[PDB]
């Protein structure tokens, strides 16, 4: 009986930390694909600034 | 003096059940518990299985789901019963030893033992402990082995007699009862004196081969064995001289410790004529009147019990009695000298004038639990059908000891058959 509760546990146990896991590298993934886009955004805005900037010579 | 008697699952409960209703129809109880006889034969020997105007058997009914106890109490003398005996839990045992032995059954079976105690406690001298179980599911299998495990240890001294029903592919509820019946049997071969191995094939066979059943349901099944449980428990229940308790049928019929194994039968088996007693006693010990699918002349009896009932010639009875004997003395182990008893009560069974009950110790019933062993090991060998028993936490090696426990016991049959 002690056997079968300690693995019923660990299963629990096994379950919740990789999902725990899974969620938090899932976030890491998908916030860093949008900081991208959002680093590529912020260089053409730059670079507007420097067109603008160019034309004014 | 006093038996105590426990009926543990849904083949045990429904046995045990019918076992009650018709001893209780012999001894002229009716399902109030008032006596309504007219011989004093019926009274002599009553508390032994009846606490006392009104008389209550002593009875626990004990499973892990309410359902079949719920049908007991509203069956036919289900009002007999003492309603503090009835012991039940909820989850059920899905057909699991596991579940019965460690699990589930670990949390209701003190309370059975509660309840156990307190009918021991109030037998003037209490001889012993009669289960009725299935070795194929769960509860009576799982449960009721553990059990009989732990009223060993509370009453070391004192005789267990089983009425274990053994699974067979022909009448089977699921594929793990090979598992559950090695499991049990390695149980039983350690904890019990005396074992009336009662085989599902056997009963149904019997059922459309001789009684023209073309559909045997359990309940026609039970029916056999109602009459079977209260043919060998005659001499129990009514005054006599032969096997008249546990531990003195013991004596008798157990000549080496592990081989308490009993094939039963019953007679007469027919689809209103008179049964002569030459009759009784060629039907009595054909291989066709026997509840465990074990040919007979495939072995040789180590003892033997026949008990008649009925008013009939004691003398023919004597006489038929040594006449199977000198003319199939070949069957007869040769070491054991007068190894039939036979008894006579002069009650019969309802709606019979006559009848005969068999108890044999025969190294043939081997071929029963051979026919276990190899259902287990097709499917032991490929671990189908495991992980029900490893998700209750236990290991493969206690299945390993258990088939080599169980060949081991039919390994000594075959050595007693040869010697
Ligand atoms: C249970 C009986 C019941 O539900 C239905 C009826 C009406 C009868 C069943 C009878 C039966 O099974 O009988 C066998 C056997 O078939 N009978 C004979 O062979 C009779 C005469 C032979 C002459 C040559 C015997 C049997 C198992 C009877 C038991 C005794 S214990 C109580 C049950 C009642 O019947
Ligand atoms: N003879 C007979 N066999 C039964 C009966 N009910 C179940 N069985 C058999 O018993 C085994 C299943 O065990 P069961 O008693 O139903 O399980 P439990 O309730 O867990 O103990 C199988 O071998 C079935 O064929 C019954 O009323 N009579
Ligand atoms: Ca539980
Ligand atoms: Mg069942």
């Amino acid at each position: 009986i002690q056997k079968a509760i300690e693995e019923n546990n660990n299963f629990i146990k096994m379950a919740k930390e990789k999902l725990a896991q899974k969620m938090e590298s899932n976030k890491e993934n998908r916030e860093a694909h949008l900081a991208a886009m959002l680093e590529r955004l912020q260089e053409k805005d730059k670079h507007a600034e420097e067109v603008r900037k160019n034309k004014e010579l | 003096r006093e038996i105590v008697h426990i009926q543990a699952g849904q083949c045990g409960n429904q046995i045990g059940a019918k076992f009650w209703e018709v001893i209780s129809d012999e001894h002229g109880i009716d399902p109030t518990g008032s006596y309504h006889g007219d011989s004093d034969l019926q009274l002599e020997r009553i508390n032994v299985y009846y606490n006392e105007n009104k008389y209550v058997p002593r009875a626990i009914l004990v499973d892990l789901e309410p359902g079949t106890m719920d049908s007991v109490r509203s069956g036919p003398f289900g009002q007999i019963f003492r309603p503090d005996n009835f012991v039940f839990g909820q989850s059920g045992a899905g057909n699991n030893w596991a579940k019965g032995h460690y699990t589930e059954g670990a949390e209701l079976v003190d309370s059975v033992l509660d309840v156990v105690r307190k009918e021991s406690e109030s037998c003037d001298c209490l001889q012993g402990f009669q289960l009725t179980h299935s070795l194929g599911g769960g509860t009576g299998s799982g449960m009721g082995t553990l059990l009989i495990s732990k009223i060993r240890e509370e009453y070391p001294d004192r005789i267990m007699n089983t009425f274990s029903v053994m699974p067979s592919p022909k009448v089977s509820d699921t594929v793990v009862e090979p598992y559950n019946a090695t499991l049990s049997v390695h149980q039983l071969v350690e904890n019990t004196d005396e074992t009336y191995c009662i085989d599902n094939e056997a009963l149904y066979d019997i059922c459309f081969r001789t009684l023209k059943l073309t559909t045997p349901t359990y309940g026609d099944l039970n029916h056999l064995v109602s009459a079977t449980m209260s043919g060998v428990t005659t001499c129990l229940r009514f005054p006599g001289q032969l096997n008249a308790d546990l531990r003195k049928l013991a004596v008798n019929m157990v000549p080496f410790p592990r081989l308490h194994f009993f094939m039963p039968g019953f007679a007469p088996l027919t689809s209103y004529r008179a049964l002569t007693v030459p009759e009784l006693t060629q039907q009595m010990f054909d291989s066709k009147n026997m509840m465990a699918a074990c040919d007979p002349r495939h072995g040789r009896y180590l003892t033997v019990a026949a008990i008649f009932r009925g008013r009939m010639s004691m003398k023919e009875v004597d006489e038929q009695m040594l006449n199977v004997q000198n003319k199939n003395s070949s069957y007869f182990v040769e070491w054991i000298p007068n190894n039939v008893k036979t008894a006579v009560c002069d009650i019969p069974p309802r709606g019979l004038k006559m009848s005969a009950t068999f108890i044999g110790n025969s190294t043939a019933i081997q071929e029963l639990f051979k026919r276990i062993s190899e259902q287990f090991t097709a499917m032991f060998r490929r671990k189908a059908f495991l992980h029900w028993y490893t998700g209750e936490g236990m290991d493969e090696m206690e299945f390993t000891e258990a088939e080599s426990n169980m060949n081991d016991l039919v390994s000594e049959y075959q050595q007693y058959q040869d010697a």
